[PDB]
């Protein structure tokens, strides 16, 4: 299901999309996650160590993370929307998952205030930009958990 | 056939040399029996032509370092193909006229060389013909072409050409129309433009064979080898098979006759083959 | 791109005079149409769309996909104005393409409320999501020969 | 943009993108970079030196000049904004990058005369102007830098 | 067996494997096999050349 | 006279070489051919060599 | 193979080309026998300069 | 139309009384004229072609050819008339077919316009110095296909 709502963590502060996209793009892509059931995904995208950036696997599907996580390398920037708040959202789901991309919410752990980090497993934390993650000068702000808005 | 409701008995006409007939044909737009041919068993054939060709080198480096690019080639598919020919006959009409079985079996044999012949010379690569011989080719240089030239030097000078892209080239591929214009043309110095004699030739130009094919085209002239350049893979032979129990055959006395081949058609040469065309 | 506006479109036919750019701006002069990588084989055998999006291989011949069927488009879109008229299938190779940059409309064919792909063959193919992505949010008629926003 | 910290041949100093669009003061669409991974202080050092032309590929995926067949990589006029950091040490294109479709300065010559491509160095080194993708600009420049603008 | 256009599923993938599917090479269009060749080590060679003379 | 005028002195030959590990091939999956030579080259008397310029 | 062959004798010297030979070489010119007369006539005329080195 | 002023969903023959009503000379209603219901072979086609040499069956009963060759007998070039199938849009189930001795219309294709006989290698042709003359009442209009008649 599509609804426009940010998740794929814990809801708290911004998140929010009413218009889709910031590159001028009103996205709806579906795809299945070729990850089947079997998680803690079950429930939702939620709490600690979830998913939210997801990277296709070079098809038109979508999966965690191929990449090496100590080199960076070119992914494939979607996050899954809000699929409805709790129930299944993201991988594990062994049905048809819908995904955006383009300056979405996306998913980091740690607190750290702002300077954070792509660590290739499929979710961005804190961390020391140099090869890594920036979506400016800095990029937007890390908490343990929580879903924020670029 | 002895009915006479259309049909006259001075077309059944007995032969043994005496009230003799005469059912003779004429050969052209052949390619075929010069071309080689192998076994091959497959579905379909994969050949390959060259592109224009990008580079990622120029000379322009000598501490500067590489650059991206591709040598590209583009493949093209053929599928098994049928090629065959159909004649339909009358058993009783063949047997009373004498020569008319012969001649239906010789038909049939000239109708499958052109078939063959048509697919193979025209249009660029298709899946649903046998196309090389146009593709192939390179197109007409200017520079050969002069005011006043004469129409033999720019056969000899066609030939050099060919040289140039090292292929096999030993013969020369002309219509049969341009050809004999262009033999007809004498210097007013009173030479043979061919070569530069005052003697009957059989047509040599470079030294080389003619061979007459009237798929080429007016003002067509195309140096080229036919064994290098083309070759035949053959999943099934020649064999011809005549059905009297098909559905047309019982409808009145009648034998058909099929004669038949499937083939397969690869081309051994990227870019080898090219053409000028005669502005004389 | 990356969107999808239709309902009949922004403006009618192959053509936007209210749209112009979209990423980066307009292209000069339009290119001959050359199957395969531009080739010197000129018609028969796959590619060309008949009012697609285009790559070009070569700085002044356009062409279309080869490597790739039933997975979106790596590098380079390029939408047609003009060619008015002409549903998208088969090849159309030997013809003048007048090109200019994203942001004018194209021609479609395949099934309504879907997402569609391109095919090396030159046609495009729409479905359900199993391995079918990219395009904005949905709204494709199920009559082929429809104004696709990209 | 620094003119004059390049070497000999067609070649300028890296080019910083401060002028027509500047982030750290505003947040658009991040999307991966499939060139770079070396330069410390935001890599990028080696992904772009004076920001050529940035392409989307498969999904949301941007890179630089490469390939001559199959998806030509590079092209457009949509730019990728390196922001304000170090010249030549802070080049963002080995991060997430953040693009738009305007921007200066863009360099599109490599060295020796033709429109340059972008190799696994971050510089350019010299394509071909009729067999690569041409956006409409030829080079005038001769031997030793002088500016280009796309 | 008979295709019936040009468009095939076909095209993509092989339907044949064969070492030959064309190719060309030139011998003639190098300098280099023409003249002899020796090996060299050193980043460079140095040479002293003449300069012009009027002669006579 | 190509022979006794110029030589060639080879450094390194040519030599095609061909990697499939490195950046770009990591980042989406990408094989290079690898092709290169280092060179230098000797002048044994070269005011033997004879420039013309066709006209025509 | 091409491309060092071409930078080392000829090209023209600029800040990513050398040229070695073409400076070197002593002047011959075919237009002193005719200017404009056939590409045949010039390869011909153009044997004799040779001579003159003491090379035949 | 499907009857009357044309005949369609027909692939052996188009369009044909054209007039409007009957005019033919010693005409009642017509009789199967075959080669969709199957004749009794049919002389040449040298590419996608259903007219060849069509042979009287003694009388005024008329089918595709049912003797060898190309010899002298009587009979007039008649107009050719097809007439509409009683299946969806195959052959076979035809409607008794009155031949018309000047109705409308064939196409044309030998040497003249109203002027045409029917020979051995298919379609209509010009005569030969030897046998025949040419001499028919071809009608308006051109077109060579298996479909024919417009």
């Amino acid at each position: 299901p599509y609804v426009r709502l940010g998740y794929e963590g814990i809801l708290n502060g911004a998140h929010d999309i009413d218009v889709a996209g910031l590159n001028g793009v009103e996205q709806l892509a579906g795809k299945f996650a070729t990850i089947g059931a079997n998680g803690v995904k079950l429930a939702g995208d939620n709490g600690t160590n979830a998913v939210g950036l997801f990277r296709e696997d070079l098809g038109d599907m979508v999966n965690a993370s191929e990449k090496a996580s100590f080199y960076f390398r070119g992914g494939e920037y979607y996050v899954n929307i809000s699929r409805t708040s709790l129930t299944a959202a993201g991988i594990a789901a062994g049905d048809e998952i819908t995904c955006d991309a383009d300056g979405k919410m996306i998913k980091f752990t740690g607190t750290g205030k702002a300077l954070g980090v792509v660590t290739h497993v499929g979710e961005y934390r804190a961390g020391n930009m140099y090869e890594k993650a920036t979506q400016g000068v800095t990029d937007t702000d890390t908490f343990i958990g929580f879903i924020m808005y670029v | 056939m002895s009915q006479l409701s259309n049909q006259e008995k001075e077309y059944l006409i007995s032969k043994a040399l005496e009230t003799e007939e005469g059912r003779v044909a004429l050969a052209q737009a052949m390619a075929n029996p010069i071309r080689v041919s192998l076994d091959y068993q497959g579905v379909g054939r994969k050949l390959l032509v060259v592109d224009p060709l990008p580079q990622g080198a120029l000379p322009v480096y000598d501490k500067d370092v590489d650059a991206k690019a591709f040598v590209i080639s583009k493949r093209g598919q053929v599928p098994d193909q049928v090629i065959e020919g159909d004649r339909i006959q009358v058993p009783t009409f063949e047997i009373v006229s004498y020569p008319q079985v012969r001649f239906s079996q010789v038909k049939e044999r000239r109708f499958n060389v052109i078939d063959r012949a048509q697919q193979r010379a025209k249009a660029d690569i298709m899946a649903v013909e046998d196309a090389e011989i146009f593709s192939l080719l390179e197109g007409a240089a200017t520079a050969v072409n002069a005011v006043t030239i004469s129409s033999g030097g720019l056969q000899r000078a066609a030939l050099t050409k060919a040289f140039q892209e090292v292929e096999k080239h030993d013969l020369v591929v002309t219509k049969i129309v341009m050809n004999a214009s262009a033999f007809a043309d004498i210097r007013a110095w009173g030479q043979n433009e061919f070569d530069p004699v005052t003697q009957h030739e059989v047509l040599q130009t470079g030294l080389f064979g003619h061979i007459w094919t009237a798929d080429i085209l007016i003002s067509k002239k195309v140096p080229q080898n036919t064994v290098y350049v083309l070759a035949d893979p053959e999943f099934v032979g020649v064999m011809p098979i005549r059905q009297d129990i098909q559905v047309i055959p019982a409808d009145k006395p009648e034998e058909l006759r099929l004669g038949w081949v499937i083939y397969e058609e690869l081309g051994l040469a990227v870019v080898n083959s090219l053409a000028i065309a005669k502005i004389s």
